[PDB]
RNA sequence: UUGAGCCUUGAUGUGUAGGAUAGGUGGGAGGCUUUGAAGUGUGGACGCCAGUCUGCAUGGAGCCGACCUUGAAAUACCACC
């Protein structure tokens, strides 16, 4: 089987170049599937002390190469501000209750300081998949035009695996090695200025890319 | 290790309780279902069972505070009953010094000299004898309730879980204490050792029936398939 | 990892314990033994800062969540067995209930909102969406039904809310666990299922008992507290 | 021969309420199987004993996420742990 022919081709150890890591995953993309490529960090901190948690957002130079519908969560003025941003959900505090009541979730959710209809009535299905949004990954934007552009612009979020691991979706393999480079890179400088305070030891150890049927390598 | 020992004023002969038809429940009906007992002079009755099951209130109607919903409990005549509740807070909810507190039961015949002698014996020394008694350790209270039983002298001894709080030192005492007692008897424990040391019979319920015995608790076990 | 230094209680006229100095810490249960009055209880207190000592300190690191053990109290008796067990966790409590609270009051304004967000990212890194099934599932173990998991503390009952009192210090493995006589009226099945699971932790833990057959069960050191 | 550290590979981590012994992140949900099946013919190990992992094949070419009860989803799988 194919994980059984590739485990021998592809060695864990080497920590490979930056660009001899994706020629090798664009060379093992086999599996049919446009094949998002995700890349998994190793940050040197103590999960067990909340004041090192590192939740982040930023916007990618290219995009993740895929569309969700960020559906606004606001009511008033402010709710009313993201329906000419072309979002793809409707913001409203019955829409969010009864709408939204049954609603699984949009892609993303926008930021509404007015409204408070889409507070509480989240609950176990808005915050318990972690779709609820929160000041500092970007999420509750003070204007739902900005989180249109923070989220439909190519925006990606991140927050702390329980043992200290950034992982998310860079591209896909479809997207050329020069532009990849430099989406890895937007993401290590964004974590880099996002470190904490107290952060003993190194805090990039280990830096993995790969493919979702793929496996993945060390690129530094 | 401290010198208690419990007498007896009046030995009372013959029966010394009867339990005639004691269904009672709270709400769950049939806590235990029709009692049917008659407790002889000696007799050491340790009462089994564990858990939530009326393992107390058994002790609680024999004393009469849980009233029952059918049945009539016949004392022996003269029968004075010790009582050693699992839950004794109320009786030191009241602020009296130590000594006060002991000398409340003292009897008809004896000083505050008589009375100070239990609590020497109890380890009670100086200043241990001028604290409140709300402030006491749990141990220090248990045996300090023993000192009231002791000057008591009753004839018939119910004690709900007697080794609570109490060390090595304190349960090999009143275990003694209580084998040498010429009397009745009648306590609940969980650990197999103060139960199997003391006991003439065995009276455990299960929360569907209760069964009854007339050996100690090594021939119980082995009887029940306990190896 | 706790330390205490020279604590020296007294009240009255003779010595209680004398500049008692040890550190407590390193995943090691400290089984603590004495006679039936000495100093256990007035010591777990102090090491928990109920009471301070009369003259001395006790260390503790910035983060190290104490899970003790009540006797000390009978009478919460004001919500759901559930949120009882629940508030173990006095950092996890404070944040629900004041979030409770705000949304009650009106309205999410920019004070509120901007009070609200950190909250809710503060309970979802305390992982409180599943803290009511972790609370569950020890108070299956502990031995109360699911159908009346969620009564509030009156429908409990006299004897059966010590057990919800234990189950609230081991709620979700806090490190220094502060046990005071917790096999007291308990049975042997619960206090086997107690010695069991007592026995899948890392974390030091500072139980009083009286009965030899537990301590040497499961407790790995056997500090005393004779003589002074 | 036996301690300890490290690396590589593979397992084990149900109580309900679930099809069934799901560890947390989330990449995707249509992907896994023919360099030769779910079941079968038959080995061993583990266990809250209900159930999981593994040699090869006469034949072998077909199993699951979609549903659904939960705070939470799936050996479709790979990932950093
Ligand atoms: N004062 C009371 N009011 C209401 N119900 C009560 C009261 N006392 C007991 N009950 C009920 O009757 C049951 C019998 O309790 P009982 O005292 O017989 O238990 P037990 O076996 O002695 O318990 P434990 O060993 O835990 O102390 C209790 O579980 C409770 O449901
Ligand atoms: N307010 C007080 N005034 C005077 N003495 C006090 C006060 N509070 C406590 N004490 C004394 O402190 C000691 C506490 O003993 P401790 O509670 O350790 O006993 P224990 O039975 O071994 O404990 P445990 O209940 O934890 O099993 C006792 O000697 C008690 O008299
Ligand atoms: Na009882
Ligand atoms: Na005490």
């Amino acid at each position: 089987k194919r994980m059984r022919v590739i485990r021998e081709k592809v060695d864990a150890t080497k920590q490979y170049d930056i660009n001899e890591a994706i020629a090798l995953l664009k060379e093992l993309a086999t599996a049919k599937f446009v094949e998002s490529v995700d890349v998994a960090v190793n940050l040197g901190i103590d999960a067990r002390k909340s004041d090192q948690n590192v939740r982040g957002a930023t916007v990618l130079p290219h995009g993740t190469g895929r569309s969700v519908r960020v559906a606004v969560f606001t009511q008033g003025a402010n709710a009313e501000a993201a329906k000419a941003a072309g979002a793809e959900l409707v913001g409203m505090e019955d829409l969010a209750d009864q709408i939204k009541k049954g609603e699984m979730n949009f892609d993303v959710v926008i930021a509404s300081p007015d409204a408070m209809r889409v507070v509480g009535q989240l609950g176990q299905v808005l915050g318990p998949r972690g779709l609820m949004p929160n000041p500092k990954v970007g999420t509750v934007t003070p204007n739902v035009a900005e989180a249109v552009k923070n989220a439909k612009a190519g925006q990606v979020r991140y927050r702390n695996d329980k043992n200290g691991i950034i992982h998310t979706t860079i591209g896909k393999v479809d997207f050329d090695a020069d532009k990849l480079k430099e989406n890895l890179e937007a993401l290590l400088v964004a974590l880099k200025k996002a470190k904490p305070t107290q952060a003993k030891g190194v805090y990039i150890k280990k830096v993995s890319i790969s493919t979702t049927m793929g496996a993945g390598v060390a690129v530094d | 290790n401290p010198f208690i020992r419990f007498e007896q004023d009046k030995k009372l002969f013959r029966n010394a309780l009867e339990v005639e038809g004691l269904t009672k429940g709270f709400d769950n009906g049939p806590l235990f279902k029709n009692l049917n007992l008659l407790l002889e002079v000696g007799e050491k009755l340790a009462v089994l069972g564990t858990n939530g099951v009326g393992k107390s209130t058994l002790l609680k109607t024999l004393v009469g505070d849980l009233q029952p919903d059918s049945g009539t409990v016949k004392w022996s005549e003269n029968a004075r009953i010790g009582y050693y509740a699992q839950d004794h807070e109320y009786e030191f909810e009241n602020d009296l010094t130590v000594f006060e507190w002991m000398s409340q039961w003292k009897q008809e015949g004896d000083d505050e000299q008589a009375v100070r002698s239990i609590l020497g014996r109890l380890l009670f020394s100086q200043d241990d004898i001028k604290k409140p008694a709300k402030v006491l350790s749990g141990g220090e209270k248990g045996r300090m309730l023993f000192g009231k039983l002791m000057m008591q002298k009753p004839n018939i001894l119910i004690m709900d879980q007697p080794t609570n709080h109490l060390d090595m030192e304190s349960i090999e005492s009143l275990n003694m204490a209580l084998e040498l007692y010429q009397g009745t008897l009648i306590f609940v424990s969980h650990d197999r050792e103060f139960v199997s040391s003391l006991a003439t019979r065995i009276l455990e319920i299960t929360p569907e029936r209760v069964i009854d015995f007339s050996g100690n608790y090594e021939d119980y076990l082995r009887s029940k398939g306990i190896e | 990892m706790l330390v205490s230094s020279n604590v020296t209680m007294q009240f009255g006229s003779k010595p209680l314990f004398e500049n008692i100095s040890v550190k407590f810490g390193g995943g090691n249960r400290y089984g603590l033994i004495g006679a039936n009055g000495s100093g256990k209880s007035t010591f777990m207190k102090i090491l928990g800062g109920d009471l301070e000592p009369t003259l001395g300190n006790v260390s503790l690191d910035p983060n190290e969540r104490i899970g003790k053990l009540r006797q000390d109290q009978f009478a919460f008796e004001e919500f759901t067995v559930l949120d009882t067990v629940i508030m173990g966790h006095k950092e996890l409590w404070e944040v629900k209930q004041e979030r409770d609270r705000i949304y009650a009051l009106p309205e999410m304004s920019e004070e509120d909102g901007y009070k609200v967000a950190d909250l809710e990212v503060k309970y979802g890194e305390m992982d409180g969406y599943s803290a009511e099934a972790r609370a569950g599932e020890l108070l299956l173990g502990v031995g109360i039904p699911v159908e009346q998991h969620y009564g509030p503390m009156s429908e409990v009952a006299p004897g059966w809310k010590l057990r919800v009192l234990l189950a609230q210090a081991l709620f979700a493995d806090p490190d220094i666990l502060l046990l005071d006589q917790p096999t007291n009226n308990l049975d042997i099945d619960t206090i086997r299922w107690l010695e069991q699971v007592l026995n899948e932790r890392d974390s030091t833990m500072i139980i009083i008992s009286h009965d030899r057959h537990f301590l040497n069960m499961v407790c790995t050191h056997m500090a005393d507290l004779d003589y002074g």
